[PDB]
């Protein structure tokens, strides 16, 4: 039997146009069939899936100097624990993109700002009303940049290398048949997230205002 | 006016200056301290003020996690069954 | 409109909660001579939740900026705003047939979705003292 | 089988004017 | 300026120095202690 898309025609020889059609419905099936002399089915069933998702979001907030201002673009994931004897945890929390900034303006058009930069997002299990792991990518920190200047507050690259090989040892040993009896699944999924920031002093206008 | 120097730090500088041996005005908005006090104390405090007016130091920390797992598992079941002579292992 | 949560918990807690998911401006303007205002403004847009209307676990929508900013009266600024750029790609392919040049397209399933919404808030304060002083 | 709008005519060969009409309604 | 020396430790050093026998300024940001006191 194969493994990546497992197949072992003897088991369903216990059970061709109908059975193999459904059996082989899967994305990648290479069917060799003999039926007339004998029914001997030999299939190499392989799947390659590629998905890339890139989301780039930029929120701009106008804030007083040394004061906090906040942009929040989201939705408020609650938890309703209604526990009769005195606790009504009608909790909620907004999984919103947000910037909570407290900029301090220094003369050379620079700011040391305490910024909360958070991206969060409603949870499947929450939408499932199960045990909810909501998504959170949040950096909280105070950094100095000039006004004209963009820095990467932070970021992370995730490099996934996964290999899974399933093989009948004896047939796997065979040079011409091991590929036909070694099931390889390799998945690399790598997502990198990075946050920039640039503060443009509105005093340039606020002093003139 | 000190954007980069904390006002409290400047106040501490003047307080120590007083310990050496006196009007202080603190401006929160500009973080500017105007002090009307003896010239020598004023100058000393100014020099320290210059030291204090330093930008907060940011560092970019990159700590990387590398995990490698290599796995080999083999199981062999060896099977001899004949019921004619009732011999089966 | 005021999205509630009714947790009626017999032994002493009746969380007959509600909160209005309303557009709103809550402004505290300070008027400075050159027809300008430094205003503490809460600018909130919120909106009734599907799960709330579902009577499930309700994630109500909230886009809210809370901040004090200075603008002249004659003047509009963008209090804030955000562009969301979504680039999503999903490709599903039998490797062997996908390899085939003439059949890979016929055996490579591509789903690409880009959904991008940008939200921006302006503001302009027109001093009514121009009328209120004359009033 | 396709995926975006998945189709694999062998599986429903186990099962044309009626089956495909509905199948292909999409 | 001591990056590697704790400011409290330096203060303790001066306190013991006083025990031997006096203006102290402590800079948290640079961890730099400026002391105006007898040369010895």
């Amino acid at each position: 039997s194969g493994y990546g898309k497992d197949g072992n025609i003897g088991i369903k020889d216990e059970d061709p146009f109908v059975d193999l059609g459904a059996k082989d419905a899967t994305s990648g099936i290479g069917i060799g069939f003999i039926t007339d002399n004998i029914i001997l089915d030999l299939q190499l069933s392989a799947m390659e899936k590629t998905g890339n998702g890139e989301i780039v979001s930029q929120p701009k907030v106008v804030t007083s100097d040394k004061e906090t201002a906040k942009i929040l673009k989201g939705s408020e994931v609650p938890y309703q624990e209604a526990s009769s004897s005195g606790a009504t945890s009608t909790s909620f929390k907004e999984a919103a993109l947000s910037l909570e900034v407290t900029p301090q303006i220094t003369p050379d058009n620079r700011i040391i700002v305490e910024v909360k930069v958070t991206k969060d997002a409603p949870d499947y299990q929450n939408m499932l009303n199960g045990v909810p792991p909501i998504n959170k990518n949040e950096v909280n920190a105070k950094i100095l940049v000039n006004d004209g200047e963009t820095i990467v507050i932070g970021g992370v690259f995730s490099n996934e290398q996964s290999k899974s090989v399933e093989k009948v040892p004896f047939l796997g040993e065979l040079p011409y048949l091991g590929r036909l009896f070694r099931r390889d699944t390799v998945t690399d999924r790598k997502n990198e997230l990075l946050v920039f920031l640039t503060p443009r002093i509105m005093n340039n206008q606020a002093i003139a205002i | 006016q000190v954007n980069y120097a904390k006002a409290a730090d400047i106040a501490k500088l003047f307080q120590s200056v007083t310990s050496d041996g006196g009007s202080i005005t603190v401006d929160d908005r500009t973080n500017s301290i105007i002090a009307y006090q003896p010239q020598e104390r004023l100058d000393e405090l100014r020099r320290i003020v210059s030291q204090l007016d330093i930008p907060v130091r940011q560092v970019m920390i990159e700590a990387r996690i590398v995990e490698a797992n290599v796995g080999y598992d083999k199981s062999l079941g060896v099977r001899w069954g004949g019921a004619y002579h009732k011999g089966n292992w």
